Formats: structure tokens, sequence, C-alpha cells
């Protein structure tokens, strides 16, 4: 992650990430509204940041510096490059999406009034297959790489020792190999519970009140899809 | 400091990410409540053991029979969560949560949580469940459910007075090192 947007989503909430002279110009439920997407972004950005941990500290780290099959590499982070590739896109529109809503003059001021057309575009299409076949991958693969992992940690002392090393930062404390697998299987099922969140408080503009609406359909439709395709592996 | 697993079960609106939220944050969210909860890492010292207690949920996956397994693999504490004022979602921990719980995880205890307590003395609570010939989970029914289902043991707490938070995760602990 990037220290500009870190810093755009450090705060707890959007109502204490924009000035209070700025909030207090805004009715309550437009404050509602934001916070639950400004939710949105800060963990669909914390998603970002588990996989590039993934990619570039573990999975780059162990074919930089072990003796490894590159097989071996693959079973621990399976389809890692691929999702990095779809969330980080996926931040992308959410990030420039709250960068156009800015007011002229500040860099923390912002009130996104359409997020619905992004959602749909997201989850409708090749983008949604695209994101389907990767899940029930990823998932499908989820056990076999914790135990691939178990059983490296067990019998290699190289490899012991990488781990260690680098899981030594204080911000990597809930950001370990396991962690990071977890976080990556958990993350599709928390977008329902945002966007349900969000749609509760959008009924001001009918036409975005719809496009939540479908949003939300069109998820529930990719998880279940995601939910069929699953059959665990084993090494 | 040895690293334990905790996961949190339960239905919908049993107020399990609530827990989780106020227990990692320490207080009652002042401003705002986050709608979910990723993960946490929490230094725990119970008894003299200093512990790596790390807290998930399983928030989102009610509805995915295949999905929500991948949330067990190696758990050593179990948290049977339900609301006391919704005793319908008592009723599905004996033969929704219970058979998953012990036939992915087997032999790792379980601690049956009654969360909203502070719904116990609200009037818009009992006035809604007395249209419905009913009336929140009493503390004996609670016990009743955990000794049926043998769990380790039964708490209450209430995460939005935070009363008996810190002590269910306590107990967590407690229950995750005993082998
Ligand atoms: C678009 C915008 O920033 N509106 C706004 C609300 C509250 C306070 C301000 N100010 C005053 C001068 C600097 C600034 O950002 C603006």
């Amino acid at each position: 992650s990037m220290e500009m947007d870190e810093k755009d989503f450090a705060a707890d909430s959007w109502s204490l990430a924009v000035d209070s002279s700025f909030l207090q110009q805004h009715k309550k439920e437009v404050m509602k509204q934001q916070d639950v997407i400004y939710e949105l972004i800060q963990t669909e950005l914390h998603h970002v940041r588990t996989l590039k941990i993934m990619t570039r500290l573990f999975r780059t780290g162990m074919l930089e510096e072990l003796h490894l099959e590159p097989g071996v590499v693959q079973g621990l982070f399976p389809c890692v490059d691929e999702l990095s590739d779809i969330h980080t896109r996926f931040l992308s529109q959410l990030l420039e999406r709250r960068r156009q809503a800015l007011c002229p003059g500040s860099t923390r001021n912002f009130v996104i009034h359409r997020l619905g057309d992004l959602l749909i575009s997201q989850f409708s299409g090749p983008s949604a297959e695209q994101m389907c076949k990767t899940y029930s991958e990823f998932c499908s693969r989820h056990s076999k790489a914790l135990k691939l992992y178990k059983e490296l940690y067990a019998r290699d002392k190289r490899f012991q020792q990488f781990i260690r090393k680098v899981t030594r930062p204080a911000v990597l404390k809930r950001h370990g190999v396991q962690e990071c697998i977890l976080l990556v299987t958990q993350r599709i099922t928390k977008y329902p519970l945002l966007i349900s969140r969000i749609l509760q408080h959008s009924h001001g503009i009918e036409e975005e009140r719809q496009d939540l609406t479908t949003a939300l359909g069109l998820v529930k439709e990719l998880l279940s899809n995601v939910d069929e395709g699953i059959y665990q592996l084993e090494k | 400091a040895i690293r334990k697993k905790l996961v949190i079960v339960g239905d919908g609106a049993c107020g399990k990410t609530c827990l989780l939220i106020v227990f990692s944050k320490d207080q009652f969210p002042e401003v705002y409540v986050p709608t979910v909860f990723e993960n946490y890492v929490a230094d725990i010292e119970v008894d003299g053991k200093q512990v790596e207690l790390a807290l998930w949920d399983t928030a989102g996956q009610e509805d995915y029979d295949r999905l929500r397994p991948l949330s067990y693999p190696d758990t050593d504490v179990i948290l049977m969560c339900f609301s006391i004022d919704s005793p319908d979602s008592l009723e599905n921990i004996p033969e929704k949560w219970t058979p998953e719980v012990k036939h992915f995880c087997p032999n790792v205890p379980i601690i049956l949580v009654g969360n909203k307590k502070d719904l116990r003395n609200d009037e818009h609570t009992r006035r809604e469940l007395a249209k419905m010939k009913q009336e929140p989970v009493k503390p004996e029914e609670g016990r009743d459910m955990a000794n049926r289902i043998g769990a380790f043991g039964y708490m209450e707490c209430s995460a939005k007075t935070k009363d008996g938070v810190r002590e269910v995760f306590e107990m967590a602990t407690r229950a995750a090192l005993q082998a």
C-alpha cells in the first residue's frame, strides 16, 4: 500500500476522515451512507494489501531466497497473481470515484453519490465470470495450501527461518501465511454485508437504490456459484 | 507466547461481529460501528500465561455450506454464539451448529455464549417477543443448552454495555490452552 491511500483511509470512519466543518454541512443519512461506503473502500484497500504481502513478501521472498520448486510455491499461494490483478483494478475504480467526488481545494472532503454502477460492472459479465472461476479455484486449493505450509514449517529449517524473519515486523502481526489465505477466502462473503448496509441508507435517489439492489443480487449470485464450484484438494 | 485460534459461530444477528469489535477495540465504538470484522491477533495474559489469540468470524458465511468450513482448520476454541432476545437462535444451536462444529472440529472446546443480555430488561424487546408467545432466553435455558450439547461452559455478555466481554475471551484462552 502507498502512504497517500493509507492516510486517506487512516481514520476510523468517513465522519472522522473529512473536516468537521464539512461534516456539519451534511444530513445525518448522508453521513451514515458515506460511512459504509468508506468502509467498503477501506476494507478493499486492506484486501489488496493482503494480496501484495502474499505476492511480494511471501511468494517472491521464497523464490529469491529458498531452494523450493516453483510448484511448491504455486501450492502455497494459488491464484494470488490473478486475485491481485482483479482486486487492484477494483480498488483503482473505487479510489478514482472518491477522487472525482472531492471538493475542489480539498484532499479529504468528499461525498460519493453513485456507487452502484461500479458494483454492477464488477459483479457482472466477464469480470464476474473471471472472479467466480478464480475464487472457486482458490477456495478448492485453500486446504492443500494450509497443509503444504505446515509440512514445510515442520520439516525444512531454512523455510522456518524465512517465515520467522519476514513475519517479525509489528505490521505483519495478523498477516501470516495462513492468516492471509483465510483473509482472502472470507473477503467475498463481506460484500453482501457491506452492500446491504449501503443500500439501507441510499433510498434518496431511486436510480441509486435500484443499482445497489441489482449489485446486491449479483454478489449473492456470484457467491452461490463460487460455493457450488468448490471441491477440496489434498496432496 | 503461544499462538491459539478462536472462531465464532452462530446465526446472522446473534451479535458475533459486535462482540469481536468491542473486544478488539476495548470499548464500544463511539462514532461508527463497522459492518465487518477482518481478523485480530490479541495478546492475552490469563492465569500467568501470555497467549496470542487469533480472532475470526463466520459472518457472511451462514448460507454457504462449502465456503464456511474453510474457517475451521486449526481451531483451538469455538464460541457458539446465540442472541438472548432471539429464542429461535437458541433452537438452532443443537441441530444446526453443534453437528457441524463437532464434524469439522472434533475435540475442540466450545463455549456457549449468550449475547445481548442487556435486552433482558428492554421493554421493546419483551413487547415484540410477547406478540410471538415468547420471552427472552432465561439464564437456566442457556445452561440447559450448554449441558445438552456438551459445551465446555456457558457465559453471558453484552457487547453494547461491554459487560462480560473480557471474561469470555479470557475463558476462551484458558479452554484453548487445555490439551
Ligand atoms: C468542497 C469543500 O471542501 N467544502 C468545505 C467544507 C468545509 C470547510 C471547507 N474549507 C474552508 C477553507 C478550506 C476548506 O477546505 C470547505
